[PDB]
RNA sequence: UAACUAGGGAACCCACU
């Protein structure tokens, strides 16, 4: 019923993501810490994951049927902590 | 024989193991995917130990 | 009430009962085929 | 915390349906805990 | 047994609290896009 | 003999003197088959209804019991082979016991259970 | 053997067998086409009847009496559609494209998988080198029709010199001239004389020298005998019960491939003397050491030989059992019941649930697959597979390689690159597995022929003279090699005597000719080429075009002495030829002295290296994945899919024969149930999305039909009548009557419980309605529950056809096939 | 002296073992092949082996050949230990019985009248049947009357009655049974089977006192506990030592002012505070009530746990809702919002509860569930109770303070005061971009509709103002 | 005047990386 749809400062709402959201994009085997990054949601109409070209390096991921796993992380503390982590513009020179 | 649609899945706190209070295997019962060793190890490389936690622990089985 | 299945092998078509044993009158051959449903079908062409 | 007598097992402790599960269909703990209790009682 | 149910790759220690499985997740095929930037992925609608 | 050992498992009733274990058809038609002549329940079902047993514990098959500690521990050494109890539960009437002991036999009860 | 009851005795013993036709039933004898098996989850097998003769003496004899069922694999001898044409097939729903060649067990196709074994009765030498033996002999001696299985022998040298034998039954290290001893041969110049043939080489009775010199305390048979009877696996009592224990040991339990007989004495001499002998040669290298891997020294075992193996078991069971039951029986003074004493459950459903499962045995596992139904090729390709018994995830490579006697016999391309490369492999197109026969016309050729035999020969004369072996068991001598090889050859070229799968290999360098006749041997055709000249004439190509009117086929051509079936032992003793038109013109001469000539190279590949376009130019890691592939297209993977209710059915709109096409897809009949469009692809950089391993595709080609295919999956369901508290029915549930009615639409269903055909349904529709009834509905107001099955999440699509019919249990059982296009 | 050795049998099936190898032992007692052996043992009690007593096991072995019953102790034997052979023959041991064999295994029976031929005995039991309707079961009372209705095996003789396999019942089965079918020694019923047809408790951790002896008035915490002569070891007070003390010297002493339970009576269950000791009556008051409860002292124990004292939302009808106030034993004490305490079966409906509800008070003021309301109006005015359920005009009221009902009772809640048709429809997409498209409805609202094309593999939501139905 | 959750396991086989 629409009485128990109002919103007061303090409620949660589990939404849809939506463009810009954080998501972990990795690759069994995860071999190395730049197999596990952190990408931004863009919302394209098929059902594959789009991923850049220059990133398929450090997954090890050549498109031919390669499947990947996607985690969203739920707080908005472990999302920024993602984003000042695990972005794949900081994960672009190895320590190895 | 290796279609999309036959690949794709999501979840988002579906059902659950009774064993233990995991989520389910495959896509076809709605099951989750494996939050392995080696990603365990990977996410101790990256130093994201508040998002292991909510993987290991928040997001799996609280 | 009752529903028409195709009898396999006869080709022909029986009422059937519910918790009836699945037999043609014909030869008794014991694979049905349901027949195709009366509600509308509609196909986009593409 | 750790005595030598309490290495034999005099009480044996049967765990919880938390841990064997039932789902009309019991567990394999569950079958060798009624061997335990069958030859107990023997 | 219970030793059995503990001590494989399988088990509770590896199997589960090692490695376990976790919700908000998401696997499909992955294909090219070279219109969009490096931190990008473009994940379905029907995912999303 | 074969004519000792009892033929079927129904109505087995063991002695209460020698603890011979046989069938009511056996004790009908031949009597004990140690002491009968110190007993006489052949020809006679109220005797032996009063000198065999209906609750017995442990059958013995004493087939040596010239050379056997089994008998010597249940004191049947010196009698024939046969089927015999360990524990009788019952005891003969004053008559007879008094009875078999003018004759000098006295009266041994073979109720060798430990009764709690 | 006929088995013996001691009271008056009687026996019963099991004499002629009846093989009747499949056929169903309760109900009435009927023939049970197997599309019905299939359809019904029926399990398409014949029943078997046996006369029995009882002799209590007072004989009766039982005609015809019901041994049990055994499974029929389709277009056998004994299935309904054997020779039936192509009409007939089609009117029993049955395609004629389908090879057969598997069982319908619960409605599912399975394909018995060729196991790889070592070859038994065959004599190896193999070097131990982290051990403490310098070399091992070994001969895995196994009797042809022995219900016991195979029993190896080891005779190994210490490394350090002596020799000892590990024999069956026997945990100590047996030395061998005890064993010698132990077959009464007291003499050490008689053993000396059954191990090396020559006293004139000082050199290997040197050698022999210390392992005589262990034993010469024990010089009686007696002694030597009881010395064999101690540290047996069942250990003996006193000098009695173990001199017959070790007694029984060297009459049963070694060698039995030399016989079991009392007269076998100086055979099974002989015969251990050879494997000494080949051990000394060996140890001096005078011979080469025997590879694990050459396919000379394989056998395959086919449905044959696997369901004899099973056969062997299952039959001894129920000749236990009916032990049993006559045991019970006799010892109540009656007369046992014979059609109770056997029963049909542990000779049927032992095979039922061998071939269901693939669990072989009550052992190893995966011998009995499901049919891979996607492709024809990969139907094709599942029925030709081979499965080395060796196990998975080893770190070494030597059982995984391609070995050179691969050549022609096995495809060398296809293999599953996961972690069983190598392991599993497939048949090549022309190979063919020797069916095996009997050894016995050969040895009567044999002693027709002025071959001597081992019991009346003098061992002066055996080494100037070449030692003739029969399936492994060593026969006789024969002093001229040459003419008998060419006699057999000429018989063979004939046919008169000698079947065409038998294989004769005159080894020259050593003095030894060996023919096999086992079953599992794989041998291929080749032509056959006389001086420097095919005997391929151009005769035989003029009658052999003209086929369905001069009836003149392939068989006629065996039979004309032009082609042959060489195997691979034999191969190691032919100069074969790679086609003529190179090599038998004088040139610059590499050999002139060709005997064999390949027929065409191409058929050294197998079904799914056969459909890809000039393969020779690609690289080999890039066949071996296409093999992988072409198991896995789309396409029309039978003609008859309409009837059938596969799981999982991929069949494809517009498929089209290749534009570029080999000559050998004439012949898996690639072109009538192809897999695949040809397409105008062009190869280009472009926009961006054919960067790494992905292509662009032509969405306006893709809307006029382009690879869009359709996806079939069925679902069965059937109730169960139990006792009485749960019992499952169709029925379209009612939310006010069933409980635990989980939320989705159930107007979709019929008044049955099932889908009408042509009824759109998406993820988590209902497609079955079946409720089980609750035992505590009077133990209120609430009543069965809902056991349904859905259709499977994240699917959608038209539901294609239902049938309805009965199981094998009798009780009423659905399936719907759902379409979905893609 | 020879010596006993095992050898398996077939179960149930040994004294027949030793009755062949007798008529065996006989059979070949002349011939060539004797039995060495000395005697075959098959006890009453023990199940599954037998004995053969001799001085070798090779003579065993060579005299159970051909015994098929003995067939899994053929290849090897197991001799009885030399101090363990007396062990083997050692046997050691208007009323109520207990049935053997059948339906009615160990279920109490009145011997009504024994028999004098020592053959069978008169039998009052309870029926375990069906009434012939399930077979084509827990006791209950004989139905004449249902066994009338449904017919079968029945013949009436007023109150007497035969039934199914010549059972005979009267008002109560009365059927005779055998002597040796039943057991006549260790039943022992209790008061609800008196209804249908000393003692020691020492607890570790209760306190104890001493009442007689040298050691008089030494109160002490139980360790440990024994049948009859226990000699506990009670932790005095000022001392080290453990003394020991049997259970008729020792009494439950309990100081006041302590947690007290009772074990058994008529105020078992209660707990609560003794408030001063007497020679024997010892009086206490509750947990829940302030009502005097005076027991015994053995019938006290020590135990630190609060008590229990539940609350449920039923429904007495589809009409007028209901609030258990007591859990019985095949009733449960319902309050509805009547206001009248009822008591009903346990087979009412569990509705599903509104915690999220609202209602209104005397004063316009918005009140939910678990708010402390007063009462100022109407049959309990001037009391203040907690909102545990709610109605559409009915508001109940728990109190920990009131004893009644466990502290439930109902007012109205205007005398408080604060202190869809398209699912599953073909539908037709008659407007927009999706026009001419066939579908079904999977889900809808007031505003849209979600409709599963048949023509695409995709469900797409459009407007109800654009759909028509066929 | 909308009754709202899901249930097993163990083995083998195949495929993807
Ligand atoms: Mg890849
Ligand atoms: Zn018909
Ligand atoms: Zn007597």
């Amino acid at each position: 019923k629409p009485s128990d749809l109002h919103l007061q400062t303090g409620y949660k709402v589990e939404r849809h993501m939506c463009d810009g959201d954080i998501v972990i994009f990795n690759r069994q085997p995860t071999l190395h810490k730049m197999s596990m990054m952190g990408h931004r949601v863009r919302i394209l109409p098929w059902s594959t994951f789009r991923l850049n070209l220059s990133v398929t390096t450090p997954y090890n991921a050549d498109f031919d049927g390669d499947e990947m796993n996607l985690h969203l992380p739920q707080s908005l503390e472990t999302r920024a902590e993602i984003q000042e982590l695990a972005m794949v513009p900081r994960m672009i020179v190895t320590p190895q | 024989k290796h279609m999309v649609d036959d690949k794709i899945h999501s979840r988002a706190r579906g059902p659950i193991q009774i064993l233990n209070r995991q989520p389910m295997e495959g896509r076809s019962r709605d099951g989750g995917l494996r939050f392995g060793e080696m990603e365990r190890d990977c996410q101790i490389a990256h130093g994201a130990a508040q998002f292991l936690r909510e993987r290991l622990f928040e997001a799996s089985d609280p | 009430q009752p529903m028409i299945y195709i009898c396999g092998e006869c080709h022909t078509e029986n009422e059937i009962k519910s918790r009836d044993p699945i037999r043609c009158r014909e030869c008794g051959y014991r694979i049905m085929y349901k027949k195709r449903t009366k509600r509308l079908v509609v196909f986009d062409a593409r | 915390y750790a005595r030598p007598e309490w290495m034999i097992v005099t009480v044996l402790p049967v765990p919880p349906l938390s841990v064997r599960p039932a789902v009309r269909n019991q567990d394999d703990l569950t079958h060798k805990l009624a061997d335990i209790v069958k030859i107990n009682n023997q | 047994s219970l030793k059995q149910r503990l001590k494989g790759k399988e088990g509770r220690v590896r199997g589960n609290l090692m490695g376990k499985r976790v919700d908000f997740s998401a696997r499909t095929v992955i294909t090219p896009d070279p219109n969009l930037s490096i931190d990008q992925v473009g994940v379905p609608r029907s995912i999303a | 003999a074969l004519e000792t050992v009892p033929k079927d498992l129904r109505h087995l009733r063991a002695c209460l003197l020698c603890s011979l274990v046989k069938t009511i058809d056996q004790f009908e038609y031949d009597g004990c088959d140690n002491c009968d002549a110190y007993l006489q329940m052949k020809g006679n079902r109220e005797m032996v209804y009063d000198c065999t047993s209906s609750s017995f514990d442990g059958i013995i098959a004493m087939m040596s019991p010239e050379d056997s500690w089994v008998s010597k521990w249940q004191r049947v050494s010196n009698f024939k082979p046969g089927v015999y109890a360990v524990s009788v539960t019952g005891r003969l009437p004053q008559g007879i016991v008094r009875e078999l002991k003018s004759r000098g036999v006295a009266y041994k009860s073979r109720d060798t259970a430990i009764k709690t | 053997p006929p088995i013996d009851l001691q009271p008056p005795r009687y026996l019963l013993k099991f004499e002629q067998i009846y093989l009747s036709k499949p056929t169903h039933w309760d109900g009435a004898p009927s023939p049970m086409m197997p599309n019905e098996a299939r359809l019904r989850n029926l399990t398409y097998s014949a029943p078997l009847y046996v006369d029995i003769t009882k002799t209590v003496q007072l004989q009766t004899q039982h005609q015809k009496t019901f041994i049990g069922k055994i499974p029929i694999m389709l277009r056998s001898t004994y299935c309904l559609l054997n020779g039936l044409t192509d009409r007939d097939l089609c009117e029993l729903n049955e395609c004629p494209l389908d090879p057969g060649g598997y069982f319908i067990i619960n409605g599912s196709e399975k394909v018995l998988i060729a196991q790889e074994k070592m070859a038994t009765n065959t004599v190896y030498v193999f070097a131990k080198k982290d051990s403490k033996y310098a070399y091992t002999g070994e001969c895995r001696s196994c009797l042809e029709n022995s219900s016991r299985p195979t029993s190896t022998i080891w005779v190994s040298m210490l490394a350090r010199q002596r020799i000892v034998a590990t024999l069956p039954y026997i945990k100590q290290e047996v030395p061998i001239i005890i064993v010698f001893r132990a077959l009464g041969f007291v003499s050490d110049r008689d053993i000396l004389e059954h191990i090396i043939y020559d006293f004139e080489d000082p050199e290997m009775m040197e050698m022999v020298k210390p392992s005589l010199d262990e034993a010469f305390v024990i010089q009686e048979q007696n002694v030597a005998l009881n010395f064999i009877g101690s540290r047996g696996a069942k250990p003996g009592v006193t000098k009695e019960k173990r001199i017959k224990y070790a007694k029984e040991v060297l009459q049963k339990e070694m060698l039995p491939h030399v016989g079991v007989s009392d007269f076998c004495e100086t055979k099974k001499a002989y015969f251990l003397g050879y494997m000494v002998h080949r051990l000394l040669l060996a140890a001096l290298g005078r011979r080469e050491l025997d590879d694990r891997d050459h396919y000379g020294n394989k056998r395959l075992d086919l449905a044959g030989p696997l369901l004899a193996f099973l056969f062997r078991g299952m039959f001894k069971n129920l000749l236990k059992e009916v032990r049993i039951y006559a045991q019970k029986f006799i010892d109540r003074g009656k007369d046992f019941n014979l059609e109770l004493a056997i029963k049909t459950r542990i000779i049927s459903d032992g095979l039922k649930y061998s071939l269901a499962t693939g669990n072989w045995g009550d052992a190893r596992a995966g011998v009995s697959q499901v049919l891979n139904r996607l492709t024809f090729a990969s139907t094709l390709s599942h029925l030709r597979r081979l499965n080395s018994p060796i196990g998975r995830d080893g770190k070494l490579a030597k059982p995984r390689q391609l070995h050179n006697t691969l050549w022609g016999m096995v495809c060398p391309a296809e293999t599953p690159e996961g972690h069983a490369v190598g392991l599993v492999k497939n048949l090549a197109l022309m190979a063919y597995i020797s069916v095996g026969s009997q050894p016995s016309p050969i040895l009567e050729f044999l002693e027709e022929w002025s071959m001597e035999n081992l019991e009346e020969i003098s061992p002066a004369a055996i080494a100037d003279a070449t030692k003739i072996f029969v399936n492994g068991c060593w026969v006789g001598i024969h002093k001229d090699p040459e003419q008998l090889m060419n006699t057999l050859r000429k018989l063979r070229r004939q046919m008169d005597i000698i079947v065409s799968e038998v294989s004769m290999i005159r080894d020259i360098r050593e003095r030894e000719i060996r023919i096999y006749t086992d079953a599992g041997r794989i041998c291929r055709p080749l032509l056959i080429v006389e001086k420097q000249k095919l005997l391929l004439k151009k005769r035989h190509i003029d009658q052999l075009k003209e086929r369905e009117y001069n009836n003149y086929s392939w068989q006629d051509l065996v039979a004309s002495g032009v082609v042959e079936y060489i195997d691979t032992l034999e191969e190691e003793t032919v100069m074969l030829a790679m086609t003529p038109d190179d090599l038998q013109e004088k040139e610059v001469a590499y050999c002139s002295t060709y005997t064999h000539c390949e027929i065409h190279p191409s058929m050294i590949l197998g079904v799914c290296a056969s459909i890809i376009p000039f393969p020779d130019h690609n690289q080999s890691p890039r066949n071996t994945y296409q093999s992988a592939m072409g198991k896995q297209a789309m396409g029309v993977y039978i003609t008859n899919f309409h009837v059938r209710m596969d799981t999982l059915a991929h069949v494809l709109y517009y498929p089209q024969k290749p534009l570029v096409t080999t000559r050998s897809m004439e012949y898996l009949r690639f072109r009538e149930l192809p897999a695949g469009i040809n397409s105008i692809v062009a190869i280009a950089s472009y926009t961006g999305y054919n960067q790494e391993d992905s292509v662009i595709m032509n969405r306006s080609a893709v809307d006029r039909g382009f690879f869009r295919s359709v996806f079939y999956r069925s679902y069965k369901e059937q109730e169960s009548k139990k006792g009485f508290d749960q019992e499952e029915v169709f029925e379209k549930p009612t939310r006010e009557t069933c409980q635990g009615m989980r939320h989705a639409i159930y107007d979709k269903l019929d008044d049955d419980g099932l889908i009408a055909p042509g009824v759109r349904v998406s993820g988590d529709d209902v497609i079955i309605g079946k409720t089980v009834t609750l035992p505590e509905n009077e133990d209120r107001r609430y009543t069965k529950r809902d056991c349904s099955t859905f259709l499977r999440t994240s699917e959608t699509g038209i539901v294609d056809q239902v049938m309805v019919t009965l199981n094998q249990e009798g009780y009423k059982f659905c399936k719907i096939r759902v379409r979905s296009v893609r | 002296d020879p010596n006993l050795w095992t050898v398996k049998c077939k179960i149930g099936e040994e004294r027949a073992t030793a009755i062949s190898l007798m008529r065996k032992f006989i059979a070949y007692q002349f011939t060539d092949t004797p039995l060495q052996i000395k005697s075959v043992v098959a006890p009453e009690h023990v199940k599954g082996y037998i004995y053969v007593e001799a001085y070798k096991q090779t003579h065993v072995k060579q005299a159970i050949e051909g015994v098929g019953n003995l067939r899994l102790g053929y290849w090897n034997q197991q001799m009885v230990p030399i101090k363990e052979m007396t062990d083997v023959l050692k046997v050691v041991k208007k009323s109520w019985v207990r049935l053997k064999r059948g339906i009615y295994k160990d279920d109490i029976a009145q011997v009504d009248y024994v028999e004098p031929s020592q053959n069978t005995i008169s039998l009052k039991m309870i029926p375990r049947i069906d009434y012939d309707r399930i077979k084509a079961p827990p006791q209950r009372l004989f139905d004449a009357e249902k066994i009338r209705s449904l017919g079968g095996d029945v013949a009436s003789d007023g109150d007497f009655l035969i039934f199914e396999g010549n059972r005979y019942s009267r008002k109560f089965l009365f059927k005779s049974f055998a002597m040796s079918a039943v057991i006549t020694e260790g039943v022992k019923p209790t008061l609800s089977e008196l209804e249908k047809f000393r003692e020691h408790n020492f607890q570790p951790g209760d306190n104890v006192e001493v009442c007689e002896g040298e050691l008089i008035n030494l109160q002490g915490k139980i360790l440990s506990v024994d049948g009859n002569k226990i000699t506990i070891m009670p932790k005095h007070e000022d001392l080290k030592d453990m003394l020991e003390f049997p259970a008729q010297e020792l009494r439950k002493y309990f100081k006041m002012g302590d947690h007290v339970k009772v074990i058994a009576g008529r105020f078992e269950g209660d707990t609560g505070l003794i408030v001063r000791v007497e020679e024997n009556f010892v009086i206490l008051f509750s947990d829940l009530t302030m009502h005097e409860l005076k027991v015994l002292p053995r019938d006290l124990q020590l135990c630190s746990e609060t008590a229990s004292g539940w609350g449920e939302l039923v429904q007495l009808d589809p009409q007028t809702v209901g609030v258990i106030v007591r859990l019985e034993r095949e009733t449960f004490q319902v309050l509805n919002m009547y206001g009248k305490v009822v008591t009903v079966r346990h087979q009412v409906t569990r509705k599903k509860d509104n915690r999220f509800a609202v209602a209104l008070d005397s004063e316009q003021n918005n009140i939910h569930v678990k708010d402390i309301v007063k009462v100022i109006d109407g049959p309990h005015s001037g009391r203040e109770g907690e909102i545990r359920h709610l109605f559409r005009s009915f508001a109940f009221l728990h109190c920990k303070k009131l004893v009644e009902n466990g502290g439930m009772f109902v007012c109205k809640t205007r005398h408080l005061v604060l202190a869809n048709e398209l699912i599953g429809q073909t539908v037709r997409i008659s407007q927009g971009p999706y026009k001419g498209y066939i579908g079904v409805v999977k889900d809808a609202t007031e505003s849209t509709a979600r409709v599963e094309l048949h023509s695409t593999c995709q469900t797409i939501s459009v407007d109800r103002q654009r759909l028509t139905t066929v």
